[PDB]
């Protein structure tokens, strides 16, 4: 009950979309977990789906809204990275200290640590953010995390 | 015009009403105005195949009452009730034709007719596919949708 | 010791990454959604349409006309 009932209904919008999609009987493959609550604003971090019901492959198991509703409800109260979080961990990584990083030690990062993404991930990201490279193969990461921040619909 | 309660409003057009008076009276064997069971006989003997159990008596069931050109037009029209038109149906074929080629990968179609949606059936998917235009691996939409669209380039 | 903390910070920014690339795609899902069942409601009707013996008294008349 501190979630409003249109919050409810804004769930019960998203997971229609979804069950549409998964060859329905208005039931949600419990893989795409992550994906309905990523549209619905939040940010959890693969250890956080598993922790509540999702799974590693597709066809393993579904989930009516019933079993949806309370698995989101224990996801937003997870933890959510800031932008003086995200500086210092870059700043980790800058040789001169002049807030610049190679695109090479930028790709590096974001394959290898945390939770590695996939090049064609790291590719789309870059592509969409329309970061760009000065003559000496270098990045201001600062206007990266921004970007990133501001989400796809960056709009002002 | 009249209900048969399903059309609202059968804007359906005036050559395609010219054509079906010129049947209608063809079918009309006896020329009274009325078609009756003895007309349909009649008529559908000669043109070859022609249909006797008393589903006869079902055709003429489907009129809620005397069958003149009136009911005739009336329940061919709810035959027409829910259907788009070509400009329509194809651009929703585009929406997935990311490269605009004007054409899809017969494997991608398949999937999204089969797997996803109101997901057709094995019977649905056999007598869909089996008049379609397929070559070097790529359904082509747009003949497609002339062609369940009845257009007339040519069915001579 | 605080090497798990900066390794947890990376891991949430890379969540923030995957949650832009979602919201991203999700309007052209929407939009998906009516091409199919616009799609798959047409093809329906023309099936239905094909073994109505009235339809089929049809074909076999436009001919002599
Ligand atoms: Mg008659």
């Amino acid at each position: 009950p501190k979630l409003s009932q249109d919050e409810i209904d804004d769930l019960k919008d998203v997971f229609e979309l979804f069950a549409f999609w998964d060859g329905r009987d208005g039931a949600v493959d419990a893989f795409k977990l992550g994906d309905v609550c990523r549209c619905l604003g939040i940010n959890p971090r693969n250890e956080d789906v598993f922790a509540v019901g999702g799974t590693h492959k597709m066809g393993e198991k579904s989930l009516p809204f019933e079993e949806f509703l309370p698995a989101y409800e224990g996801l937003m109260d997870c933890e959510q990275g800031t932008f003086a979080d995200y500086m210092e961990a870059f700043k980790t990584f800058d040789r001169e200290g002049q807030g610049f990083i190679s695109g090479a030690e930028l790709r590096h990062v974001l394959t290898a640590l945390g939770e590695r993404l996939s090049d064609e991930d790291v590719d789309e990201i870059i592509k969409l953010t329309d970061l760009q490279e000065d003559l000496e193969g270098n990045v201001k990461y600062e206007d990266f995390v921004k970007k990133v921040m501001a989400g796809p619909y960056p709009d002002k | 015009a009249d209900k048969a309660a399903s059309g609202v409003l059968t804007k359906l057009p005036q050559k395609q009403i010219q054509e079906m008076k010129e049947a209608f009276s063809m079918i009309d064997v006896d020329r009274d105005g009325f078609v009756s069971k003895e007309d349909i006989k009649a008529i559908s003997e000669q043109l070859g195949r022609a249909p006797d159990d008393k589903e006869l008596t079902a055709m003429l069931k489907e009129a809620p009452g005397p069958l003149n050109f009136t009911m005739f037009l009336s329940i061919f029209s709810d035959k027409l009730s829910g259907t788009d038109s070509e400009e329509t149906i194809r651009n929703a074929f585009a929406m997935f034709d990311e490269q605009e080629t004007k054409k899809l990968n017969i494997e991608y179609i398949k999937d999204l007719l089969e797997n996803m949606g109101d997901n057709f059936n094995k019977d649905e998917m056999r007598m869909t596919f089996k008049e379609a235009p397929v070559e070097g691996g790529k359904f082509d939409y747009v003949k497609f949708t002339a062609m369940i669209k009845g257009s007339g380039e040519e069915e001579a | 010791m605080r090497d798990e903390r900066l390794s947890k910070i990376i891991s949430m920014f890379q969540a923030h990454i995957r949650g832009y690339l979602i919201r991203k795609a999700y309007k052209k899902l929407q939009d998906q959604r009516i091409g199919l069942s616009v799609i798959q409601r047409n093809i329906r009707k023309w099936l239905v349409l094909r073994n109505w013996q009235w339809w089929k008294l049809y074909s076999k008349v436009k001919p002599l006309l």
